[PDB]
């Protein structure tokens, strides 16, 4: 790390002089709580048929979406105190903060 | 191949289909899903973690890139003017569009064969996902070039690198200002804003500025704000005929709409003058994203809420009560207790029927189910997670706009005058815009003002 600098690096390296990858790109996320995987270390809940989570069957994500999230679009309630720009700034901002890569097909 | 197969083999983790699904009748089908890349592939030692490809900082990396080759490629290296590259084929009534990308399997080309308009190239790879997002990217590209142009007139001896860097610094600061002054108070509400984002003091080099794994899922609260149409309005803020309300399932990757259906002005007007959707407990997220996400470009429509839940599992995130505990909030154990937390026994019972215990409710689902804080748009759990993350991004950023040494005092005073409505005035053909706060203002003409009433950024203190 340069001992003086004037501008940010593109990768975010050197923002924190004591731990110069912190906030830099292509690094692991910090964990605020320890991960919870079916085998402790890698497999996600729902991977293995019949394996319960903390005593209970794992609900299919699509079942939860069907039963709790689904609603009739005509019931939509416009927010009298927020614009759609409030949604859109959120997405743009998310795209300044995080992108979690996946392998290609 | 996770896109075409329903086999569960790494790296695929397809979503299985329940019986009596309203859309997908074949239970041997699936919704495609690739597991997030592991930080340490193939390890029998590490607890699997995922990777952030971007800079965590609020630094406008979505405009400039987070990797050096991309960052160089986004620049106009034809001259010493410090500009970002612009589209060489099309303009939006004389104003710049983003350059085109060169992708092997370009999804934007699929949305309209005859238009042949590819995806845009920006600092982040998702810039063409919806034209409203493209419009914001384009607005920031223009603002960069506007500032570099003004700085060259002010400082004719500055070279290209200096111009690029000084305009980049300003654009980063504007993103920080808009975000922390205008946007976050309206997400969190006043009490949570005071709790999690107390008045800034100065940079603290012991604050870890990384994005937490949980925040990648929690900040998806915004999916509950999404309306089922893209709204386009003309210069009277009236519906722009003949297709003023396009279903969202025909706008994903539809870069052709920006190029051939009127540019960014009608889209930005639509954003200012249309309400967001309100999150209610029995109106959580719309079917344009729950049933038809990316339907044009893929073998089957995705379910974004379902993807959020599968993703939290992919990432090993603890369930709802563990996060409540992390936040210092009471953890409901019975349906009665969950009903109290939700002010809603009906929803508590539905959740318990799916999950068995509130220990197992996926973080996105539990977070978006909670009643909203006063004058905020998240509940207490999401407020804690989001507010905690943004405090770290502020206090742990050596280049935070208020930190001494980043800008001069005079530059800070000038920056404090910026607003998103003024940025829109400066870089588009729009002449009437939302009153501050832009994120609250939503009804034309009540909440609208002419551009001439808004102070413009004074660059005098950048003269050397
Ligand atoms: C710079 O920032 C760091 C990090 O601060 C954390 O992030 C910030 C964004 C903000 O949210 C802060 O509130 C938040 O803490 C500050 O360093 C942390 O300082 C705290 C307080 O001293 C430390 O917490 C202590 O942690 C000890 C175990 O690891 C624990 O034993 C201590 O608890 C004992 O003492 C207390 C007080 O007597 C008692 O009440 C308890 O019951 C217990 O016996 C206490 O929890 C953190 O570990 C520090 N974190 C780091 C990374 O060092 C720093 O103070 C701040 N500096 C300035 C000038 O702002
Ligand atoms: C304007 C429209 C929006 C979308 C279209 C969109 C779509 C996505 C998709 C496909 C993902 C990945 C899903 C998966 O896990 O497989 C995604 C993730 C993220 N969202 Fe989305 N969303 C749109 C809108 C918003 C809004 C308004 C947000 C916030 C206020 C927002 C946030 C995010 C975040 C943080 C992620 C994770 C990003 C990462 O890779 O780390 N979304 N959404
Ligand atoms: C570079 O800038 C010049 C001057 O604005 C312009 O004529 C040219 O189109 C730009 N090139 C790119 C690729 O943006
Ligand atoms: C495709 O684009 C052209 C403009 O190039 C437009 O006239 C046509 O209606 C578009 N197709 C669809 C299906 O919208
Ligand atoms: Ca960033
Ligand atoms: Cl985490
Ligand atoms: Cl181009
Ligand atoms: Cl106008």
């Amino acid at each position: 790390c340069p001992e003086q600098d004037k501008y940010r690096t593109i990768t975010g390296m050197c923002n924190n002089r004591r731990s110069p990858t912190l906030g830099a790109s292509n690094r692991a996320f910090v964990r605020w709580l320890p991960a919870e995987y079916e085998d402790g270390f890698s497999l996600p809940y729902g991977w293995t048929p019949g394996v319960k989570r903390n005593g209970f069957p794992v609900a299919l994500a699509r079942a939860v979406s069907n039963e709790i999230v689904r609603f009739p679009t005509d019931q939509l309630t416009p927010d009298q105190e927020r614009s759609l720009m409030f949604m859109q700034w959120g997405q743009l901002l998310d795209h300044d903060l995080d992108f979690t890569p996946e392998p290609a097909a | 191949n996770c896109e075409t197969s329903c086999v569960q083999q790494p790296p695929c983790f397809p979503l299985k289909i329940p019986p009596n699904d309203p859309r997908i009748k074949n239970q041997a089908d699936c919704i495609p899903f690739f597991r997030s890349c592991p930080a340490c592939p193939g390890s029998n030692i590490t607890i699997r973690n995922q990777i952030n490809a971007l800079t965590s900082f609020v630094d406008a990396s979505m405009v400039y890139g987070s990797e050096e080759p991309l960052a160089r490629n986004l620049r106009n290296m034809s001259n010493q003017l410090g500009l970002l590259a612009v589209n060489q084929r099309f303009q939006d009534n004389g104003r710049a569009l983003l350059p085109f990308d060169n992708l092997h399997d370009d999804p934007c080309l699929l949305t309209n064969r005859s238009a042949r308009i590819p995806c845009f190239l920006a600092g982040d790879t998702r810039s063409s996902e919806m034209p409203e997002l493209t419009s914001m990217h384009t607005l920031l590209l223009r603002e960069h070039n506007r500032l570099a142009t003004e700085l060259k007139s002010l400082n004719p001896r500055w070279d290209g690198e200096r111009l690029y860097q000084e305009a980049r610094k300003i654009v980063g600061a504007m993103v920080q200002i808009i975000t922390y002054r205008d946007y976050l108070p309206l997400v969190l509400g006043p009490t949570a804003m005071r709790k999690y984002l107390p008045t800034y003091r100065s940079y603290n080099d012991s604050v870890d500025p990384r994005i937490a794994n949980v925040f990648t899922n929690a900040f998806r609260y915004g999916h509950t704000l999404i309306q089922p149409f893209m709204f386009r309005l003309d210069n009277r803020y009236q519906p722009m005929e003949p297709n003023p309300r396009v279903p969202l399932s025909r706008v994903f990757f539809a870069s052709w709409r920006v190029v051939l259906e009127g540019g960014i002005d009608p889209i930005l007007r639509g954003l200012m003058a249309t309400p967001a959707k309100l999150n209610r407990q029995n109106q959580i997220a719309v079917d344009e994203i729950r049933e038809r996400l990316f339907e044009q470009v893929m073998r089957i429509g995705l379910d974004l809420p379902a993807l959020n839940m599968q993703r939290s599992r992919d990432h090993g995130l603890p369930g709802y009560n563990a996060w409540r505990r992390f936040c210092g909030l009471p953890q409901p154990e019975t349906v009665g207790q969950l009903g109290t937390v939700l002010r809603n026994l009906k929803l508590a019972r539905k959740l318990m029927e799916q999950y068995g215990t509130p220990n197992n409710i996926d973080i996105w689902m539990g977070g978006v189910s909670e009643p909203l804080k006063r004058k905020g748009r998240v509940g207490p759990l999401l407020a804690c997670i989001i507010g905690t993350q943004f405090r770290k991004l502020r206090d742990g950023d050596r280049f935070w706009w208020e930190n001494e040494g980043v800008f001069s005092m005079q530059q800070r005073q000038a920056l404090a005058q910026i607003s998103l409505p003024r940025i829109i005035c400066d870089n588009t053909g729009i002449t009437t815009v939302s009153k501050n706060n832009i994120f609250m203002s939503n009804s034309y003409p009540r909440d609208f003002v002419n551009c001439s009433t808004l102070p413009a950024l004074n660059l005098a203190s950048w003269r050397e």
